[PDB]
RNA sequence: GGACCUGGCGGUGCUUCAUAUCCCUCUAGAGGAGCCUGUUCUGUAAUCGAUAAACCCCGAUCAACCUCACCACCUCUUGCUCAGCCUAUAUACCGCCAUCUUCAGCAAACCCUGAUGAAGGCUACAAAGUAAGCGCAAGUACCCACGUAAAGACGUUAGGUCAAGGUGUAGCCC
């Protein structure tokens, strides 16, 4: 019941950066660091490598929760711009109004 | 006619610990219209001045927060909407009032808070020095 | 949206009925409530942060409220009450047909604060819609009264048609002359420039010196052309070398800080200057804040006034 | 040519009302917000929830009073509080408008996890501005 | 075919003007070099849209994976959804816009002129127009009453966008 499938993969990406977001900390801590063997840490990086691909942070986009829009996003209301001046527009937005000056 | 003949009041009960003691209390309320801040700091000081405490107002400069958005669904670069969000604010400062004071003017504030108005209420406590700091172990 | 008299009557007395309710709500006397009290308290029990005050609410009475409404203008029978009725424009036309008889008989028998009303002020006094040459014929015919002999009869019918302007003196304001812990006169002002704002204490008494956050003002401003601004008051009253002066200087660039003072001494020189001294400051521009200040950048080009190359085609 | 949130003129025969008449430009201007929350004030947090609440209480009071919403909703926004103000017409029975004030004040409390109330004001017609 | 009405157009007349504006004039640029970026071509197994003014750091306030809609290979079949489809059609549309507009006009309902034709409707020392409403204007925002924003109708270019979202019609459903 998502906008869109690519919604619903963001979706996805979403709840299983969350469930790895522990492991990968953790383990990134290994490899961000002078201190340890670089044996060790050669083997952090093979685990983190390892993890499942959308446990990546870096795979999240910040699109529309209205219309999935990828680009022209506010994320203070998390919504596009089409989205958010049609709201704005019709004074549904608390103490949003038109710019003058 | 029809009036209570006797009516139930809320116990307040005097406790044995001491009261807390404020030197301020910097109540800053923010929202987007100026009048209902105003209407606000009239009720605001004339509560203060039925109960007996001294109340300070003034005006911080009001913040505009301006953003520009495309104006076309699809190109038309050139051709911008530009929106503004406008906080304004009113501080009102309170002094020389002990906790007990505080908790049923905030109380009595908060809960009319109007619909759109955020406050911060900055509290500033007297405190003795610890025991321990009084003298030096060594 | 006609209103009759019958509405009007009613919103009359809804309107005092409720004057005395807004009074109770308040704890004022229903008996002095003003129109003064209604504005501020519904202000209050309904803030409305509203750009347009048009817009606010109000509770005015019917009568500030409402239009001006012309009666009906014929009988039961169907006959008009005034003779110039068919002619459309009956309050206009008798008008001019009274400012043209008096203009007859004044044959048989032989400024600067007042203006004529505008065509939108007749409007109303006339409650009829005019076109700008009715206007036009009805001033015509006026001026045509003053220069005859009219006399005091002929003077209160051509007052009702002029609106007394309230001019407004250029003179420029003198600030106090204060005095010091060790009573040396003195006079402060302030002035703005770009987003530079200053305040200059200017004594009655000195050698010349001027403090600016309390640097010597060759210091201060080590731009030659700055040292002429400040030069600039002082030399054109031939005072150079007659006061002393300390200023506070915040915002703006090393010119819009020199702007500033120069304002800011100019409006505080003014306390030790004769009246005639001050005029000649006025009309040399010592004495205006300089409004031009940067403009903003619009969206979609490449400045505030520049636009973007227009693409070769 | 503007086209966002303008009724464009007709014939004259087209009833606006005061919300419908105003172009957004006239926001804040002429014509207040329909929501009135602190989420947008700087320094505030949770606009983004706010926004898609009120979303949803807008078509959700749409279909749940259908053809009886004689104007936008106004949202107000007091602590936890919520209260939604509904102009309304007088042509459903009084017992369906409780029936639908307790289902939606209930339902709209649990859902959002807040007290909801909801305050009808009933007029015989819609209420007309201008004619365009 | 004859004569007209309206509109367009005229390397069309007269008159008056343009005000960063047509010429002359003023200042800094582009056009030449390198680099950055868009587009077109060529190339690639390998998107799409914009594309004279009114496209070309344009949808993007943004592409290493993701985004992604493309290509190759592999896999699933009541499938995140009481399915799905960025499949065709912007020449079916809503929505939001460009453009003249750096305009001031649009127009209901009447009335009158032309023998009751398409059509037309003004002269103020006035001769058939009255006109709601819309726009301009006025108000409002920003530092003023200035300026700048904002606003800017009806229409024009079947202008842009089915790939914001929604959606008519047609099409796909191992
Ligand atoms: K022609
Ligand atoms: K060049
Ligand atoms: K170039
Ligand atoms: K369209
Ligand atoms: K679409
Ligand atoms: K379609
Ligand atoms: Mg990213
Ligand atoms: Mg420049
Ligand atoms: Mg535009
Ligand atoms: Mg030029
Ligand atoms: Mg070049
Ligand atoms: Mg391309
Ligand atoms: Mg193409
Ligand atoms: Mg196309
Ligand atoms: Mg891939
Ligand atoms: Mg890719
Ligand atoms: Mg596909
Ligand atoms: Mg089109
Ligand atoms: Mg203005
Ligand atoms: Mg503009
Ligand atoms: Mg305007
Ligand atoms: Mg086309």
């Amino acid at each position: 019941h998502y906008v869109d499938w690519r919604m619903w993969r963001d979706v996805k990406r979403r709840k299983m950066a969350y469930e790895y977001a522990d492991e990968r900390l953790r383990i990134n801590s290994l490899r961000k660091n002078t201190i340890l063997p670089k044996i060790l840490q050669d083997v952090a990086d093979e685990e983190i490598a390892a993890l499942p691909r959308d446990s990546c942070p870096v795979r999240i986009r910040n699109r529309c929760v209205m219309t999935s829009r990828p680009r022209g996003v506010k994320r203070r209301w998390r919504l596009s711009r089409i989205v958010f001046r049609h709201l704005a527009d019709h004074g549904q937005l608390s103490g949003i109004q038109r710019a003058t000056w | 006619v029809d009036v209570p003949k006797d009516l139930t009041k809320p116990v307040v009960t005097i406790s044995d610990e001491p009261d807390i003691l404020y030197k301020r209390l910097s109540v800053l309320v923010k929202g987007h219209d100026k009048a209902v801040l105003d209407s606000y700091e009239y009720f605001a000081v004339l509560a203060a001045k039925e109960l007996g405490i001294s109340i300070k107002v003034h005006e911080p400069p009001r913040k505009i927060e301006r953003f520009t958005l495309l104006q076309s669904v699809h190109i038309y670069k050139k051709h911008r909407v530009q929106y503004e969000m406008r906080t304004l604010y009113r501080c009102l400062e309170l002094e020389h009032l002990t906790g007990s004071t505080a908790d049923v003017y905030l109380e009595y504030i908060q809960r009319n808070l109007p619909e759109g108005v955020a406050m911060e209420v900055t509290k500033t406590q007297l405190e003795q020095l610890p025991e321990h700091i009084k003298e030096p172990i060594w | 949206e006609t209103y009759t008299e019958d509405f009007i009557k009613k919103q009359i007395e809804e309107f005092n009925i409720g004057k005395r309710h807004l009074a109770n709500m308040m704890g004022e006397d229903p008996e002095t409530f003003t129109q003064e009290d209604i504005d501020r308290a519904i202000a209050y029990l309904f803030p409305s942060g509203l750009f347009e005050k048009r817009a606010r609410p109000v509770m005015k009475h019917p009568e500030q409220i409402f239009p001006r409404q012309r009666a009906i203008q014929w009988g039961e029978d169907g006959r008009p009450f005034h003779y110039l009725f068919y002619t459309g424009k009956q309050s206009y036309y008798s008008l001019m047909h009274d400012v043209y008889g008096m203009l007859l008989n004044l044959e048989k028998h032989q400024v600067i604060g007042s203006r004529w009303l505008i065509k939108e002020e007749l409007e109303e006094m006339l409650v009829e819609k005019l076109s700008d040459l009715d206007y036009m014929q009805f001033i015509r015919l006026l001026e045509k009264l003053l220069t005859s002999q009219c006399g005091a009869a002929e003077e209160e019918f051509v007052q009702r048609f002029r609106r007394s302007v309230t001019l407004e003196s250029k003179k420029q304001l003198i600030e106090p002359v204060q005095y010091d812990e060790q009573g040396m006169a003195f006079s402060k002002s302030e002035g703005k420039r770009k987003t530079a704002k200053a305040e200059a204490i200017v004594y009655k008494h000195g050698s010349g010196r001027i403090k600016v956050n309390g640097i010597d003002y060759q210091l201060y401003f080590p731009i030659t052309q700055d040292r002429e601004q400040l030069m600039f008051p002082f030399h054109f009253v031939d005072r150079l070398g007659k006061h002393d002066v300390t200023c506070t200087v915040s915002g703006g660039g090393r010119s819009a800080q020199a702007g500033a003072i120069r304002l800011a001494m100019a409006k505080a020189l003014c306390s030790f200057v004769t009246e005639d001294e001050v005029e000649w400051m006025r009309q040399a521009g010592l004495l205006t804040t300089d409004p031009r200040v940067r403009e903003r950048k619009k969206p979609g080009q490449e400045g505030a006034r520049r636009k973007f190359t227009w693409k070769k085609r | 040519k503007n086209r966002a949130a303008r009724v464009r003129v007709s014939k004259g025969d087209k009833p606006v009302t005061y919300e419908e008449a105003h172009a957004p430009h006239y926001i804040a201007h002429r014509k207040g917000w329909l929501s009135l929350h602190t989420g947008n004030l700087d320094g505030e947090d949770h606009a983004a929830e706010r926004t898609v609440e009120d979303v949803f209480l807008r078509k959700f009071m749409w279909g749940t009073f259908p053809g009886c919403l004689a104007d936008q909703l106004v949202l107000k926004r007091r602590g936890n509080q919520l209260e939604i103000c509904a102009v309304v017409l007088r042509q459903l029975s009084p017992h369906k408008y409780y029936f639908l004030v307790g289902y939606s004040e209930t339902l709209l409390s649990y859902f959002y996890k807040c007290p909801v109330r909801l305050h009808l004001q009933t007029v015989p017609s819609k209420v007309v501005y201008k004619y365009l």
